[PDB]
């Protein structure tokens, strides 16, 4: 099982931007998929979590409006669109797998992790 | 070693028990 | 929102002894805590799940307890890979959240 | 009675009390939440009424 992250950067504040996590080593089409985020030096925060059929898709407090979360089955691939950036939105962006580790399956859980992708929203050169 | 518990001639009384 | 705040935010010990991490929930959500492992510049691992069932391949030092409201990471005997800073994450309902961070320093 | 009891003893001394010949209406202590925690290890709440 394996998630590879892309899309990061340097972007420049109020602009958009795509993160993809492809996905193997499992049936990806049948799990929920989640985005979460880690700002420098800070704690977790839960970012956007989509169904595995893409119809449903929920995200957190700070995003809503701005990020969408998307799906394709075909190529088992992870994707958000964050639009709108803004300085407290740079976070290394991790994209995660529902899971649940055994029988105990109405605990449904969180599991394996990618590697994470750093995201900057900057005006710098 | 103790249980529950239940709380509640000119004639003659028949019991079986 | 259900929020989880964890006690300590830090703590210091030494290898052998016996920790206990706290996290509880505004609202009762019986037995959905999720603990997590993360170390500085990777991602976190995933140790107690149901906030009371051990994950394939963690030591099984590691244990979680609790239902409701209260909760409680132990880690019966530490040593020097156990350091690090530790999540508490509720699932029964979204949006999902992750309580404040543990760190666990050497002491 | 037992939960609204005015004083609970000391955790040294734990009374235990006895019920029997009593019908017991788990459900209501369930469906009831200000209990902080509701374990339960032997039987599942729901199939305690
Ligand atoms: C008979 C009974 O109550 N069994 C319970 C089970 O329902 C519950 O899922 C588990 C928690 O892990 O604890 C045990
Ligand atoms: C109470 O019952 C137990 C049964 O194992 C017995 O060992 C004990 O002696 C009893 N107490 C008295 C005072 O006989």
């Amino acid at each position: 099982v394996q998630l590879v992250e892309s899309g990061g950067g340097v972007v420049q504040p109020g602009r958009s931007l795509r993160l993809s996590c492809a996905a193997s080593g499992f049936t990806f089409s049948i799990y929920g998929m989640h985005w979460v985020r880690q700002a420098p030096g800070k704690g977790l925060e839960w970012v956007a979590v989509i169904s595995y059929d893409g119809s449903n898709k929920y995200y957190a407090d700070s995003v809503k409006g701005r990020f969408t979360i998307s799906r394709d089955n075909s190529k088992n691939t992870l994707y958000l669109q964050m639009n709108s950036l803004r300085a407290e939105d740079t976070a290394v962006y991790y994209c995660a797998k529902e899971g649940r580790p055994s029988d105990i399956v109405v605990v449904v859980a969180f599991d394996y992790w990618g590697q994470g992708t750093l995201v900057t929203v900057s005006s710098a050169s | 070693n103790c249980t529950f518990e239940y709380v509640s001639f000119k004639n003659l009384r028949e019991f079986v028990f | 929102d259900i929020q989880l705040t964890q006690s300590p935010s830090s703590l210091s010990a030494s290898v052998g002894d016996r920790v206990t991490i706290t996290c509880r929930a505004s609202q009762s959500i019986s037995s959905y805590l999720n603990w997590y492992q993360q170390k500085p510049g990777k991602a976190p691992k995933l140790l107690i799940y149901a906030a009371s069932s051990l994950q394939s391949g963690v030591p099984s030092r590691f244990s979680g307890s609790g239902s409701g409201t209260d909760f409680t990471l132990t880690i019966s005997s530490l040593q020097p890979e156990d350091f690090a800073t530790y999540y508490c994450q509720q699932s029964y309902s979204t949006p999902r959240t992750f309580g404040q961070g543990t760190k666990v320093e050497i002491k | 009675e037992v939960f609204n009891a005015t004083r609970f003893a000391s955790v040294y001394a734990w009374n235990r009390k006895r019920i029997s010949n009593c019908v017991a209406d788990y459900s209501v202590l369930y469906n009831s939440a200000s209990f902080s925690t509701f374990k339960c290890y032997g039987v599942s709440p729901t199939k305690l009424n």
